């Protein structure tokens, strides 16, 4: 699988067999998503929030035709350390999910 | 039908009629009906339209030892493009069979529109 | 549609018909709500632990 992530952590994403890439716009974040979207290869992505929040809203059009791709987002390496309530991120997948707010 | 009769059975031909539209026959008939103050069928029409329209189809056939022969192809229009109609339920409970067209095939084009179900 | 007696106790019938599965697939989404709501408690636990 692969993961685009900051710099520091794409030595240890080698290391453990992750293909890691290292970037800090949102523009070639999204480029080097839908290229391995249509590259061959492994199926899933791991996205860093600080360069795009939602990887499916990127890819909505190639969603569209195929659903076999995976993306998943999560906190980058500052964001890990200082720490946030994920349960916030669950209110929001619910309340996209559904299209009702409930259960804070 | 009287001369068709004569000419196929007399004179051997091959005869084919063409009856434009019964529904008028049927009309008139209702008309007479209605003033004499006959007991009615379904809808309007006179309890014995069944006979009369009876004496009128089953004039075609064949016949043994004779060369010539009568084939009918009536044509009537169903009112509410309805089946269940008197006039269409009593000639297909005579005839021997129908060809229906269908609207749905006609407004896509289709010449000539029957429909092979009914 | 031509109206007969036959076709009006068809209608009814339909209509029966319809009621019903209504409240079937009512039925069938109450059992997919409960079984989001455990799936979105088990995908919080998980969430939190990979943060960890």
């Amino acid at each position: 699988m692969a993961v685009i992530a900051d710099p520091e952590t794409a030595q240890g994403f080698r290391l453990a067999g992750l293909e890691g890439y290292g970037a800090s716009s949102a523009e070639e974040a999204q480029s080097l998503l839908e290229t391995l979207v249509e590259r061959g290869g492994y199926a899933l992505v791991a996205v860093d929030e600080a360069l795009l929040p939602d990887p499916e809203r990127a890819v909505e059009r190639l969603m569209r035709g195929r659903d076999l791709p995976v993306l998943l987002p999560i906190a980058g390496l500052k964001e890990a350390f200082q720490g946030h309530d994920v349960e916030g991120y669950m209110r929001e997948l619910v309340r996209k999910t559904i299209g009702f707010d409930i259960k804070l | 039908l009287t001369v068709a009769e004569y000419l196929a059975f007399e004179h051997d031909y091959h005869v084919l009629v063409i009856l434009t539209d019964m529904t008028n026959y049927c009309e008139a008939l209702r008309e007479i009906g209605a003033a004499r103050e006959e007991i009615p069928g379904r809808r309007g029409y006179p309890g014995y339209m069944y006979t009369d329209l009876a004496t009128i189809y089953e004039r075609a056939g064949v016949v043994e030892g004779k060369k010539g022969s009568v084939t009918q192809i009536p044509i009537l229009s169903m009112p509410d493009d309805d089946r269940t109609h008197p006039i269409p339920d009593l000639t297909g409970y005579i005839t021997e069979g129908q060809i229906q067209l269908s609207r749905e095939l006609h407004r896509k084009g289709i010449y000539p529109p029957i429909d092979p179900l009914p | 549609v031509s109206p007969t007696r036959m076709n009006l106790l068809q209608r009814r019938g339909q209509l029966r018909l319809a009621q019903k599965g209504v409240d079937l697939l009512k039925k069938k989404r109450d059992a997919l709500v409960a079984e989001f709501f455990g799936l979105v408690r088990e995908a919080m636990e998980a969430r939190k632990a990979l943060d960890q």
